[PDB]
């Protein structure tokens, strides 16, 4: 739940601020159109006094005074009555006056169209500045995403960090947009609404104004009542969820073995449970409005019947009454929505909250323009002793040297920390002792962008992004030709099964039916990284859901018989490293041995163990 | 624009009776709320003016009786509302469900679980939000300007005219404003999703969007996206902020109007004060309930998108179907043979399997080996009826696999795919699918020989220990060995093995192997592998290449004379 309303709120005003007086106009124009739409009402009622009181005047005989009229009135009873005529500003015999009607109309009128005017103006300038606002928030969490060190990503959850910046900044603009032009209008309208009625009358005042605390209780104890159903409802769509994701992703097993109809039976059963679930959640959430609408309609009952009594009396007179209801039904109109957008108001605050935390984060060091080259590719490592956190030595005493020419291998067991040694060496973490150096240039002091672009580095799993094959090969190097691309692709042996698809290198890889499994994930992948031309090519277990064939054949193509490069090799079958240029056998995050092929089988120790492990399986 | 209602009027049809009984229980409300001006009309015309404060204590109970029949009123069309809603999302998730069971492997793969998954649950909520708003909350605005205009007639309706070319002109004027902005809802709300996209892939793979240095395109990319989302905004922005202005300005004008005319009459004597009020507080319950209704006018375009991705897979016909005809055997054995088969995706520029003619004896292991993506991982699938023959023909036993009964044919054979997964539940729940009433006997006879037991009987639950909704607690290994155990309990005439044994260290995959052959080597096993240890010792070694057969027999003579084989033993051989 939210931890911060006031700073965010504030915070969140700020980001609204820096306009300044486009902010105050925004401001001003809404003031202006809501007093004007308060005041209308009051010249219609100005107007209804005028014509009550020449049709009541028409009645009682012309030439006498007003208060000899209520006099003669009095004489025959109908004290009321009397009262009444007390009451307003009238001449017997006098006509209706359709001039005074006529003006006092024109003026209603004419502040009609100025505050409508003035209320379309101030909602096109609110809109332009959200979205210009919204803008600028997106281009500032798009900065950041590219600033961010890759701890954040690394510490923070799998599914936290995507609803953090594509969810939240849409719950910003549907909360901002919605509620600064709404809840600000709605709150100035009842302000002046109120100030009207107690220049009104007070009494009457009192009689609209219980409402509040009326509605705000109704509505505060349907949220009470409502939240067990709500969350039994939101238990029971999840329970739903979970059977159709069972159903649906191990669809291949349960359409085999004949489970077909005991899954629909449990899907029945939980359709039937998530439905009476619905039903009570929705009923009591919509229960709302019927309420808080009847305690505004028993306000409307109470100000209708008192003002009815006490013009009898004579205290006021009727147009007055008729500009206080046409008030009380703008008071209540805000109130309904005012009440339940509350929730949206915290819900955004909230999400701007965690949105400007995640925009505090701070920041990796700055770069060092040095403009780092290679040309030899002389990989060398040092006393490298790396860990995610202090704690366990993720990396121990680790150190290495590479060749121009060199292929080297590092193998081991999974959770050795190999992923993390090429994360490293992709300056992806800091290295606290020790140090690293290619070509004798310490990539400590080396700008990142002048590094990683000359590298070439693959994970083992896959990242493919909503394009077509070709974009996600062409990614690697977007200046690249059109056949450039083709070249790069059939050197992957990726054309091998593109070609089987239905549309060849136009297949929306993000919507493909499934057609490309996780080995040509790899292929393409691959097929990417060799369209980069790079000269240090690394292979972080790229080499998994591969064939061992198409396996040594691209190793082969791409690593051997390009020489000019070196390469590091990461995989789990020691076949697809065998006869490579130097071996590194590693465990317990340190270098076990190293050496070639022959010396590893020559000196038996863990590689002869690996090596016993596939082939001569002596278990 | 047009599916989603064409999916309303199918999918609401069984609560025809009950839309009515909330359409009149709305309409009385409705009908209450507007009535409460009249009685206030009567009040100040025959109560003021005359000093009858009796009358006037006589009408404010009438009105706080008509105000409880407008809040029973109000609260029973929300109850039945919501019931109608909530009834048509069960039958429309029902409907999808259903309709999503009979999809075969394409489609299915076609659509994607990830995606089908929100588009049967979210999607549906999406849909039964809009209808229970458009039944509780959206229709208050025509039924509250046609109840105006009926209470304008029974009040006096000489000058009800105005009222009756008020309401038409506010409507024509929200119409205008709905139909020039909802395709810009649409548009905004797809390039949403579009940015959304952006901003998951950036997300989804930040390590290599650095690795590459590529940081100016995806800078390039999320700055057009935002760009276009914001024009499309600030054109919904414009139409939306010159809506409710309008709206006011029409009500506000129609109001001066009203109190002209009511003056004009009232000179001529035919007309009561009373009534002003009563129309002023029409027209005041006219523009509320227009605001409240047409405020809610976003809700639309996201259910018609919504609607249309429904549609998507409402309207997908399976291709695989039985023949109405099955061939019905008592039992079928391990004989399987295909002839010269093919396999291709519709407009692909080649077959992804194509020219096999193998055929396996009653009783024989055979393995299948080739390259990553040369059509075995379709091989598979083909003979279990996943997908089906384009071209060629396929049969068991002698009968064409396309003519078989198909639920007898997945009585008949255990299969374990390369899209390893478990159910929720206890290892016991999920081995129950082989069999469904073996003893806990045959469960540990079938852990003992798929290897499983060796780690199984550890756990203190032993058949009972827990397992993750998807298989995640366990290891890849495991979860193989599981899946293998699965398969052994059903002893089927035929065993269909996709490449499980790839994820298996290779002593465990001798020993299930051997056995599997000790105790099922009269059942036919058909194994499609990735790695050559597991094929030596199979009978018969077909391999493929390129889609294509390249290579039969015996595992020496694919030696002898596979030179592809060859490549691929001695790429294998440490
Ligand atoms: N969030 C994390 N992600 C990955 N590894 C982590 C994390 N936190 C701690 N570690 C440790 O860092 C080590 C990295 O090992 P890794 O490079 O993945 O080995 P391999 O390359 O063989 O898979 C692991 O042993 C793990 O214990």
């Amino acid at each position: 739940r939210t931890r911060d309303f006031k700073g965010s709120a504030i915070r969140l005003a700020r980001r609204l601020l820096p306009q300044r007086a486009l902010t105050l106009a925004v401001i001003l124009l809404g003031v202006g159109g809501i007093a004007i739409g308060v005041i209308g009402p009051r010249i219609l009622g100005h107007a209804t006094d005028l014509l009550f009181n020449g049709v009541i005047g028409r009645e009682l005989p012309a030439g006498l005074t007003k208060e000899q009229a209520v006099e003669a009135a009095r004489a025959r009873g109908d004290g009321t009555f009397a009262d009444l005529l007390s009451g307003m500003d009238i001449v017997p015999g006098q006509g209706v006056d359709f001039g005074a009607v006529g003006r006092t109309l024109a003026l209603a009128l004419g502040l009609y169209l100025v505050a409508a005017l003035l209320v379309w103006v101030q909602a096109r300038l609110l809109n332009v500045t959200v979205q210009r606002t919204m803008v600028a928030l997106r281009a500032e969490v798009q900065e950041k995403i590219h600033r961010l060190p890759l701890s954040y990503f690394d510490s923070r959850q799998r599914g936290e960090v995507l609803s953090r910046v594509t969810n939240d900044v849409d719950n910003i603009q549907n909360s901002v947009s919605m509620t600064i032009s709404q809840l600000l209008t709605s709150v100035l309208t009842v302000f002046a609404v109120l100030v009207m009625m107690l220049t009104i009358s007070p009494l009457l005042t009192l009689f609209t104004v219980v409402t509040v605390p009326a509605s705000l209780w109704v509505t505060r104890w349907i949220t009470r009542r409502s939240q067990p159903l709500f969350v039994a409802q939101w238990r029971n769509t999840g329970r739903l969820a979970a059977h159709l994701e069972e159903t649906y992703s191990g669809f291949t097993i349960v359409k085999t073995f004949g489970h077909r109809e005991a899954a629909a039976g449990k899907f029945a059963e939980l359709n039937s449970e998530t439905q009476q679930s619905s039903f009570g959640a929705q009923f009591f959430s919509g229960l709302v409005s019927p309420a808080t609408m009847f305690i505004g309609n028993l306000s409307y009952v109470a100000v209708a019947v008192v003002g009815g009594l006490q013009v009898a009396t004579g205290q006021i007179t009727l147009g007055s009454i008729q500009a206080f209801i046409q008030y009380v039904r703008q008071f209540n109109q805000p109130l309904t929505q005012v009440a339940g957008m509350y929730n949206t108001l915290q819900s955004g605050i909230a999400s701007a909250e965690r949105v400007f935390d995640l925009l505090d984060t701070e920041e990796e060091s700055a770069d060092s323009p040095r403009r780092a080259d290679v040309r030899t590719g002389r990989v060398e490592f040092e006393h490298v002793s790396f860990s995610y956190v202090p704690g366990t030595p993720v990396i121990e005493d680790l150190s290495l040297v590479a060749e121009p020419g060199s292929t080297v291998a590092i193998v081991g067991p999974t959770g050795a920390g190999k992923t993390t040694l090429v994360n490293l060496l992709m300056r992806f973490y800091d290295v606290d002792s020790g140090r690293i150096t290619i070509d004798g240039v310490d990539i400590a002091s080396v700008s990142r962008e002048s590094l990683r672009a000359s590298i070439g580095m693959v994970l083992q799993d896959t990242w493919l992004f909503a394009g077509t094959i070709y974009d996600n090969i062409a990614y690697g190097r977007p200046d690249a030709d059109e056949d450039e691309v083709i070249e790069a692709a059939t050197a992957a042996y990726v054309d091998r099964f593109v070609h089987t698809l239905p549309n060849g290198y136009d297949t929306r890889v993000d919507d493909d039916g499934g057609a490309i499994s996780a080995g040509e994930k790899q292929l393409i992948t691959i097929a990417r990284a060799v369209l980069a031309r790079p000269k240090l090519l690394v292979l972080d277990e790229a080499t998994s859901s591969v064939d061992t064939r198409t396996e040594l054949l691209i190793a082969h193509a791409m690593a051997e018989l390009r020489r000019d490069r070196t390469s590091f090799i990461i995989a789990h079958r020691l076949s697809t490293i065998r006869d490579a240029d130097l071996i590194l056998v590693m465990d317990s995050g340190r270098i076990i041995e190293r050496g070639t092929h022959e010396e590893l089988l020559a000196r038996h120790g863990r590689y002869w163990e690996m090596t016993r492990v596939h082939l001569g399986g002596i278990k | 624009s047009n599916m989603l209602w064409a999916l309303l009027r199918q999918y609401v049809r069984p609560y025809r009776w009950l839309l009515a009984v909330v359409a009149v229980l709305q309409v009385i409300s409705n009908m209450a709320s507007l009535y409460l001006p009249t009685v206030n009309a009567a009040i100040i015309d025959d109560g003021v003016a005359k000093g009858d404060t009796a009358r006037i204590v006589e009408l404010g109970a009438v009105m706080l009786g008509v105000t409880a029949l407008q809040v029973v009123c109000a609260v029973g069309a929300v109850f039945f509302g919501a019931r109608a809603a909530t009834g048509f999302g069960h039958d429309l998730r029902a409907a999808v469900f259903t309709h999503v069971t009979t999809f075969s492997a394409e489609e299915a793969g076609r659509f994607g679980a990830a995606s089908l998954l929100t588009r049967t649950t979210n999607d549906v909520g999406h849909i039964q939000q809009l209808v229970q708003l458009t039944v509780t909350m959206l229709i208050t605005a025509p039924i509250m300007s046609i109840g105006g205009i009926f209470m304008a007639l029974h009040q006096d309706a000489g000058l009800s005219w105005l009222l009756l070319v008020s309401v038409p002109v506010l409507g024509l004027a929200n119409y205008w404003i709905i139909r020039h902005l909802m395709p810009v809802f649409t548009r905004m709300q797809s390039l949403i999703d579009g940015i959304n996209r952006v901003l998951r892939d950036q997300l989804s793979g930040i390590r290599v969007i650095r690795a590459f240095a590529r940081e100016p395109l995806e800078r390039v990319r999320f700055a057009e996206a935002n760009q276009t989302l914001s024009d499309s905004a600030l054109e919904a922005g414009r139409w939306q902020a010159l809506m409710l202005p309008v709206t006011t300005l029409v009500i506000n004008v129609s109001s001066v109007a009203l109190i002209w005319f009511g003056g004009l009459r009232i000179d001529a004597g035919q007309m009561q004060v009373g009534s002003l009020i009563a129309f002023l507080a029409y027209f005041m319950q006219i523009l509320m309930a227009v605001l409240m209704a047409t405020f809610m006018l976003v809700i639309f375009p996201r259910a018609a998108v919504c609607a249309d991705r429904i549609g998507e897979v409402l309207s997908t016909q399976t291709a695989i179907t039985n023949p109405a005809d099955p061939v019905r055997p008592a039992a079928i054995a391990g004989d399987i043979g295909v002839h010269d088969a093919t396999f291709c995706y519709p407009g692909a520029d080649r077959p992804v399997l194509q020219d096999v003619s193998f055929t396996v004896p009653r009783g024989t292991t055979t393995a299948v080996v080739g390259s990553t993506g040369s059509g075995k991982s379709t091989l598979i699938s083909l003979i279990c009826r996943l997908y089906d023959v384009t071209s060629g023909s396929l049969r068991i036993d002698g009968v064409d696999v396309r003519d078989l009964d198909i639920e007898q044919l997945w009585s008949a054979i255990g299969l374990v795919p390369q899209r390893g997964y478990l159910f929720s539940g206890t290892v016991a729940e999920n081995l129950r699918y082989g069999r469904a009433d073996a003893t806990d006997d045959e469960m540990w006879e079938a852990l003992r020989v798929a290897a499983a037991a060796d780690f199984v009987r550890a756990h203190p639950q032993g058949l009972d220990m827990p397992v993750a909704q998807g298989g995640i607690n366990f290891s890849g290994g495991q979860r193989q060995r599981l899946a293998i155990a699965r398969a052994v309990i059903r002893r089927p005439a035929i065993y269909l093995f996709d490449d499980a044994f790839s994820a298996l260290d290779v002593h465990t995959d001798a020993r299930v192997r051997d056995a599997l052959r000790e105790v099922a080597a009269d059942a036919t096993v058909v194994i499609v592998s990735q790695r050559i240890s597991t094929v030596i010792e199979a009978d018969q070694v077909v391999v493929i290449d390129d889609g294509r057969v390249v290579g039969i027999g015996t595992h020496d003579t694919l030696l002898a004379d596979c030179p592809i084989y060859a490549e691929f033993a001695e790429s294998q051989a440490l």
